[PDB]
């Protein structure tokens, strides 16, 4: 029911990881020391690294280990660095501003520093990955990076496409977020040394959790008040990016089709369309879809024996589903 | 008549700042501009356009407004949200050979000197005294780099600016001309010089 | 004595590689198809890929193979993509204009496209690298990328340092260019399957050739007329980047030290300093240094048996040394 | 005397556009500005600064020009090339406790609301009628983020702006003041209000 109450079980490892990341990036460089401190914040932002640590401890308890190997820590760092670099470069791309205000580092430090820092993080992650010394995990992570790049390139060609399927949206969202979390859980299980079927189960867990997160984010984009963010709701809708509620609503109203195809030329077509979507009930169907994904994830977690990290993962699912309130 | 004059400059004042009405247009502004052109054609100047093709219609014309609108999916596929811009539209009319040509200039933000030309030559007919008929003759894209880019949707590009069907002519002024087509579209276009073409 | 006369021996492979690269990047995306065509040009720019192919054929002839494996082609593509991405991102960084005039992609297509394309090339190179399936080569290439990032970060902290050694300049230049060419030659030899000592020899060859290139470029920066480029000579000198002639001259004149330390405050201190460097004779000593590097490379090439690719490599060394004329 | 007035405003006109002469200065401009200040001192408006410390000197002063120049390797190390800007320099003087203080305001390009202060308090003496003597008292940096940034070269930063040694005072105007140090440097500074400080 609260982020900190969830993460407190693995807080010390996260503290160590933040310290290591700080010391790693911008060693002795002043402007990059300040950027480094700002970029990783302090604790928190832990969903992906905390997930890594939780799955690590659960599978290690199953496999009778006594403590986390250093490879698990390296893996957590790799995941964190990749996600941070992705966010930074995404900010510089499509030139939008004030992500949750939090003047993006592109505004705070400028384009040069942002591009340089993104490159530095990518390079360090590659070096650590090569040091891991397990060719299969390397293949997985490389696949993830390539899919992210391809998805970025492809999203430009699908703007305002007035007919797209649920599968296409799911696969785009998979390339956007789910692949990283799925690969992380599977790699953690591999480093813990458990059976193969359990690794497949963990992969499915990661997939479905990532999908749930992404869908819930799209839903929040519609209902949130403009002050809780910058641009008022339906920003990406105006930009030409269709979301799940839009797809569900498009199966009912042609007027929405003409408004979209009009490239929102007529005045107040934006608010008209938002009210249309609210009236069509696409939000309820998106809610149900998110619930199905979460249910699949919970059932997948039934392979691990009783524990407290299990309850932590299930409560993570509940907190995700409850963020919509 | 000077009422034609202030009508046409009222048109000029209305149409500005809209990019010849090719990238979207609010409902009421569209309403008023087409009501204005209705007013213009109603106060008909020299009628019977076929007798004045060689006289009024002969030559070149640049498009000032039309009901053609690139929107959404097609605009995204052709890459017109960015990286390519439509210079303008010319419709040099060859009454001498009973032909006509539509050239469209494409440019980019100095991406190259591209300044390409899509040329569609068509053959028209004198069928009626106002409603002529015209059919495609041939098409080309120069230079090779622009063709390299557009190779895929060359067909859709032709389909959008397909200059065939019938065309009822109206308001054949010594400066501009109004015309409705088989597609019930509207084209208002003004004289120019073939040199700038 | 001419680039094309040198490269004509391996022209067909370069043609194939250009075709593959074009088809790979910007598949079906229009703006990126145009960018792709412009970026890789047509043929030429072959120093690094042509070097790869030449060493491949020489070592394959020694090791009795009959034709190049597909891994050699993949390796050439990897090297080319990494170098191109490095150049693009370097253009966006430090925000300078005109690439040999040839406006850079950053001016022609804008910041968004440039950053996106750099990321795409990095990601594809990582994917191919992981597909190579040889952990040692992966380690080498990862080392190269990390060293480039670190060198970029470090060069900012050493601007206008009025006392630096020849070793420091050599190591910075190693991080800038030599590591890529050295790694490429060694990896090619490994994929060809030859003895280890010969691989070490090839590594030394690549190192010394890269060093020679970089030093000769710094020399050309001083003597070239402003029209043969954009900014007149001594551009990087004005920016605070010391080169080899500057270091050699600093051991003789204190007035140069004060002019540099003055951050070129006094008017015409730039031309005064250029004439000072010309008078001190640092250019002759830099010439000798370049010649020593080339001589080491030539002697290193003595391990390969007689051939025509051997003559091609030696003539490459001569052409490098002769570009100064 | 009005000759002092137009001397000082000629100085004002000369000095502008140079950031108080801290980031480099061409030779001839330096030559002429120090020639000007020699003329000013020439016309001493109030000698015997010690009797007028509490009268003329007591209070606050902001730096308008000095011979301190942060340039080169030091400037690069301190990241003053482009990450941080020097707001200004203040030298509030405390004759009551026979003390003084030098505060330097640092700012970043809205990186945070840094607006940091480096402070060095200092104990001074009445040694001679013009040349007083001063030593340190202590130093500090606020807030902790700027201190985190500068931790390494805190010492060099002190060494640059070290406000100790002897100080010969001259031209104690009701508005400005000229001074020289043991380091033979020159400082010209002007009154201000402690509130803006």
């Amino acid at each position: 029911m609260s982020v900190s109450s969830l993460l407190e079980v693995v807080a010390d490892d996260l503290l160590k990881l933040n310290n290591n990341l700080k010391s790693l990036v911008g060693a002795e460089n002043p402007v990059l020391v300040s950027a480094a401190e700002q970029i990783f914040g302090a604790g928190g932002k832990r969903l992906r690294p905390a997930l890594v640590f939780l799955v690590s401890r659960a599978t290690a308890e199953l496999a009778g280990l006594l403590e986390l190997t250093t490879e698990h820590q390296r893996l957590a760092e790799i995941i964190e660095m990749i996600h941070t670099a992705s966010l930074i470069h995404d900010d510089v791309i499509d030139d939008s501003g004030m992500r949750r205000g939090k003047e993006t580092i592109h505004q705070l430090y400028g384009t040069r520093v942002a591009v340089l820092a993104g490159d530095f993080m990518f390079a360090q992650s590659s070096w650590f990955l090569a040091n891991l010394e397990n060719i299969e995990v390397i293949k997985l992570i490389s696949q993830v990076i390539k899919d992210f790049a391809s998805g970025e390139i492809k999203q430009a060609s699908t703007l305002f496409d007035c007919d797209i399927t649920l599968d296409d949206y799911l696969l785009k969202s998979y390339y956007k977020t789910a692949s990283l979390i799925a690969a992380s859980t599977r790699s953690a299980a591999i480093f813990s040394g458990v059976s193969t079927a359990i690794c497949e189960q963990m992969y499915e867990y990661g997939r479905n959790l990532g999908l749930s997160f992404q869908v819930v984010d799209d839903i929040l984009d519609f209902t949130q008040s403009a002050e809780q963010l910058g641009k008022p709701a339906g920003s990406d809708l105006a930009k030409g990016n269709l979301t799940a509620p839009v797809i569900f609503a498009l199966q009912d109203e042609p007027q929405l089709r003409e408004i979209i195809d009009s490239e929102f030329s007529e005045t107040n077509s934006l608010a008209t369309a938002i009210e249309l979507v609210h009236r069509s009930g696409g939000i309820k169907r998106a809610h149900e879809l998110a619930r199905e994904k979460g249910e699949i994830a919970i059932q997948s977690l039934q392979c691990l024996p009783r524990s407290e990290f299990r309850s932590t993962l299930e409560n993570m699912v509940k907190y995700n589903l409850e963020r919509i309130d | 008549e000077a009422a034609l004059g202030d009508a046409k400059d009222a048109l000029y004042a209305a149409l500005e700042g809209m990019n010849r009405g090719i990238f979207g247009m609010t409902s009421e502004k569209r309403s008023e501009i087409h009501a204005l052109v209705e007013l213009l054609e109603s106060k008909n100047p020299t009628p019977e356009p076929t007798d004045k093709l060689q006289d009024k219609v002969d030559g070149c014309w640049r498009l000032v407004y039309s009901t053609i609108s690139i929107l959404g999916k097609k605009r995204t596929k052709l890459g017109l949200r960015d990286f390519i811009s439509l210079g303008d539209f010319f419709q040099m009319i060859d009454v001498k050979e009973e032909k006509a040509v539509n050239v469209i200039k494409f440019s980019a933000r100095a991406l190259k000197i591209l300044s390409g030309q899509l040329t569609i030559e068509a053959s028209y007919k004198i069928t009626t005294k106002t409603k002529v008929d015209i059919t495609l003759d041939s098409s080309t894209i120069t230079p090779d780099q622009l063709m390299n880019i557009f190779q895929k949707n060359y067909d859709m590009l032709l389909a959008i600016f397909n200059p065939e069907g019938w065309l009822e002519i109206t308001y054949v002024d010594e400066s501009l001309r109004i015309g409705r087509d088989d597609k019930a579209n509207i084209f208002v276009l003004e004289r120019a010089d073939p040199s700038e073409v």
